[PDB]
RNA sequence: UGCUGAAAGCAUCUAAGCACGAAACUUGCCCCGAGAUGAGUUCUCCCUGACCCUUUAAGGGUCCUGAAGGAACGUUGAAGA
RNA sequence: CGAUGUCGGCUCAUCACAUCCUGGGGCUGAAGUAGGUCCCAAGGGUAUGGCUGUUCGCCAUUUAAAGUGGUACGCGAGCUG
């Protein structure tokens, strides 16, 4: 994934969510827009 | 005239039998420090030990808020090439229950000999139960 | 909220006992049981049960509707009973069933023995096809996701453990 | 003969 | 299941009838009668005492004279104890020979080793040698430097130096047996085991298994 | 990486709850270790006499007994400056 | 400045992690093999020679790898010079 200060929608269809504190980027369309650490 | 001075032949101590189930840890050590020292006691002297003799029942069942019971980290170093031990409440809660109850009440004792005795006062256990039925301890709830 | 301001049509062989904040339910499958959370309400008026959030707590809507949701999908599983379906996409690999052990043979050099919990029974009508059934949603699901892991799908051929109709996505191998 | 001093 | 103590005599060599010869130690396993048995009544741990060999009924004080008539048992030298691990049930009294390490395969033999004396680092730590010439001035086996400097300012605790080498307890474990002899209550074990001739080992079946 | 799951009719590994997951951490292996002054436990053994004084005190003194054991000495040791 | 002895080598190290190997994962323009890149991880390991006073570097030949730094550019009441 991308380990990433700022993290943005790159698609369409990527949603963001806060997992344990940190907010991450989910694509269940493509698995590289999968991010970190914003 | 001079002051009163408490002398360590005549001062009488009590006992108390303390259950810390379901309390918070520091408001808890806070009481027992402040019963140890013996400042609650009108005779108090800041030389002599004054206070009372507490049992501390039931260590295991200890609270703290927030999320300090997986992160309330405990270190220590064994003085050696570069050991440094640590280890957080719930393994040290599991491992060994009373360092939990001895450590909080010990970093609130005056450090020196008055207060390694007035720490010997402190007798901490995590069972329900304790020996000391012979000098009838009375209830102190807090 | 939109979700636990709706109660809970409970049928046919009901058994909802309640003590204190523990919800114990016998059926028709089988008995789910479950301590629920202390911002939550619960009530038997109706013959269906309804949530409120509980006083003094913050977070009473989401615990409630967690509640509804948790308590719904059991007392589903104790009527009729969950299912998932499995299948197993890649030559060699069979998935015989010796009554409460799987014995998958995904081919890595060894058989992979799987032991069951006590409520799901499996059964395999053909040799790439695990049926679980089981009551318990997260008993069944957490154990097909067990079963999945010890293989997972390739996005290349197929081949993998996958569930039933999910489509998985190969990339072509450029 | 310099070698202990700094020069 | 516990272990047994002996007497280091010796090593031997045996030959297999293949051609192979292998080092044995022979262990000279005599009788082990049980003194004392601790149960977690009293103790709060299960264990059992015993004891082998012989003394001069002159050379036994009266408070091992006494612990030794207590339960049925004859004075001999030392006395140990075995921790028995879950299962095991021994009268006072009750002499174990070589029988479980009869049946066993890889043992455990823990002696005290034999004492070098004071070393120094050389010979204790394995330290390299410095130069024996091109120059060297009254530092050829010396340990060289100690530590760093202002920073630190003290030696670290643990630091390799000089001292008493030998003479501690050594452990040797996943020892092979290879013959058991009960009439002559010897034990042959592959490979040398901690101390002189004559040493006093304790004999555990292996834990590393 | 998940399962169930709302907040947010959906979705979501997470807020409630549940499961996996590394040579790191705690154990497991080995050695030291109750001066661990919080100085622990267990077993065995050894002592079963009279008097006076004074600040009648966890007091001093006198005679008689020296016990288990220890130390000293000697011969020494694959133990050791 | 009424003295805080230098570069390099030797001997002995010790810590940090911004990880060279080993270990765990995500993505790949990832078929496999082998890589690239990023995240977690400091338990252990981490060459020998030729030339050069050299650190460095080039080179030869290995290795799983030939880490990067701090410690008076660690270390002369330890040696060399
Ligand atoms: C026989 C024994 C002699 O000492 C030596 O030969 C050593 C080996 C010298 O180093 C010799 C040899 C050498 C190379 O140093 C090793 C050289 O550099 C110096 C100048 O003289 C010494 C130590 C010098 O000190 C050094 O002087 C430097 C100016 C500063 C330095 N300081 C910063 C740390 C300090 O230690 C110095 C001045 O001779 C010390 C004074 C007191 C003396 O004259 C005394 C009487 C010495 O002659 C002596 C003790 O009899």
């Amino acid at each position: 994934m991308k380990v990433r200060a700022s993290v943005k929608k790159l698609c369409r269809n990527c949603k963001i969510v806060k997992r344990d504190g940190v907010i991450r980027v989910i694509c269940s369309a493509e698995p590289k827009h999968k991010q970190r650490q914003g | 005239m001079k002051t009163f001075t408490a002398k360590p032949e005549t001062v009488k101590r009590d006992w108390y039998v303390v259950d810390a189930t379901g309390k918070t840890l520091g408001r808890l050590a806070t009481e027992l420090a402040r019963r140890l020292r013996g400042k609650h006691k009108a005779e108090y002297t800041p030389h002599v030990d004054t206070g009372d003799y507490i049992i501390v029942l039931n260590a295991d069942k200890v609270a703290v808020t927030g999320n300090k019971r997986t992160d309330k980290v405990y270190y220590h170093h064994t003085g050696h090439i570069g050991g440094i031990k640590q280890a957080t409440f719930e393994e040290m809660i599991a491992r060994r229950p009373e360092r939990v109850i001895e450590i909080a009440v010990k970093g609130m004792l005056p450090k020196g000999p008055l207060g390694r005795a007035m720490f010997r006062k402190l007798k901490v256990y995590a069972g329900n139960e304790h020996n000391h039925a012979a000098q009838q301890p009375q209830v102190l709830d807090i | 909220s939109r979700v636990a301001k709706a109660p809970v049509v409970v049928p046919a062989g009901v058994d909802v006992k309640i003590n204190g904040q523990v919800i114990t339910i016998k059926g028709k499958n089988g008995e789910l049981t479950r301590t629920l959370n202390d911002a939550v309400e619960v009530k038997h008026a109706d013959n269906t049960l309804t949530f409120g959030p509980r006083d003094g707590y913050a977070d009473g809507w989401a615990q409630a509707g967690t509640a509804r949701a948790l308590l719904n999908s059991m007392v589903i599983g104790v009527t009729e009973g969950f299912t998932k379906k499995l299948q197993l996409v890649g030559v060699g690999y069979r998935a015989a069933v010796k009554g409460n052990v799987i014995n998958l043979s995904l081919g890595f050099s060894h058989p992979v023995d799987h032991q069951l919990p006590a409520g799901i029974t499996a059964e395999c009508p053909t040799q790439t096809e695990i049926v679980l059934k089981g009551a318990d949603k997260q008993v069944i699901g957490q154990v097909a996701a067990d079963l999945r892991a010890y293989r997972r799908p390739e996005p290349y051929k197929g081949k993998g453990v996958r569930y039933a109709d999910e489509v998985v996505r190969t990339k072509e191998a450029k | 003969m310099t070698h202990s001093m700094r020069l | 299941m516990i272990g047994l103590v002996g007497k280091k005599v010796g090593m031997t060599r045996i030959f297999t009838e293949d051609g192979v010869s292998i080092p044995v130690t022979v262990i000279e396993v005599e009788a082990n009668r049980v003194t004392q048995v601790k149960d977690l009544a009293n103790d709060g741990y299960r264990a059992i005492q015993v004891t082998t060999g012989a003394k001069k009924a002159n050379r036994v004080t009266k408070p091992e004279a006494g612990h030794f008539a207590k339960a049925g048992v004859e004075a001999g030298r030392g006395l140990w104890e075995f921790r028995l691990a879950e299962g095991e049930e021994f009268t006072v009294g009750q002499s174990i020979s070589v029988e479980l390490f009869a049946d066993v395969k890889k043992v455990d033999v823990t002696g005290t080793s034999k004492g070098k004396g004071f070393a120094g680092t050389v010979k204790r730590w394995n330290f390299r040698t410095q130069d024996a010439t091109h120059g060297n001035s009254l530092s050829h086996r010396v340990p060289g430097s100690i530590g760093q400097n202002q920073t630190p300012g003290k030696v670290f605790k643990g630091k390799k130096m000089a001292g008493q080498m030998g003479n501690e307890r050594v452990t040797v474990q996943s020892l092979d047996v290879v013959r058991v002899d009960a009439e002559r209550n010897l034990l042959l074990v592959k490979g040398a085991v901690p101390g002189a001739t004559g040493s006093d080992l304790i004999v555990k079946p292996a834990v590393k298994a």
